[PDB]
């Protein structure tokens, strides 16, 4: 739907339910129609494909929303029951080279 | 706020991507890869 | 898209948009 494209930075939220292998997306507090169903034991890497049209392109935000654990909880087994979002030094950004 | 028991029992994880103003959203894809 | 689309002065952070080479030449000549 119709936005100003610039009132606030676009926030695309990715939600992964690993117990059911269901991938859903949120545009702006609004569930998107696109969804995916992955096969069991799939290992999914968060990914962004971008063609830069600005000095500032985008940013990963490793937070959480209501009733959902943060990404660090599933990434690290030591934080499997830690609701507080974390970005340990092991997690970093890689690019196709 | 949220339900602590549900938050502990859930296997649902979240992350987000903020596309800054001035960057064309048609040139940005967000999701997961293997 | 736009057709279907106390006081808050809040406006748009706009300086981050890019311009092509022809667009930049346009801007230069019209500022001239």
């Amino acid at each position: 739907p119709g936005q100003g494209r610039n009132n606030n930075g676009l926030e695309i939220g990715c939600v992964v339910d690993a117990a059911s292998g269901l991938l859903t997306f949120i545009a702006n507090g609004k569930e998107l129609s696109t969804y995916y169903q992955v096969e069991p034991s799939t290992k999914l890497f968060p990914a962004v494909f971008a063609q830069a049209t600005s000095p500032n392109v985008f940013q990963f935000e490793l937070g959480r929303i209501k009733n959902v654990m943060p990404l660090s909880a599933g990434l690290f087994k030591s934080e499997h029951k830690n609701p507080v979002p974390q970005c340990p030094p092991r997690l970093h950004v890689q690019f196709l080279s | 706020r949220d339900d602590y028991d549900f938050l502990m029992q859930t296997s649902t994880y979240y992350y987000s991507v903020r596309i800054f103003p001035g960057q064309e959203p048609a040139n940005v894809w967000v999701g997961w890869i293997t | 898209m736009a057709l279907y689309n106390g006081y808050s002065p809040r406006a748009i952070d706009m300086s981050n948009v890019t311009l092509s080479r022809d667009l930049h030449a346009m801007a230069e000549m019209m500022a001239e």
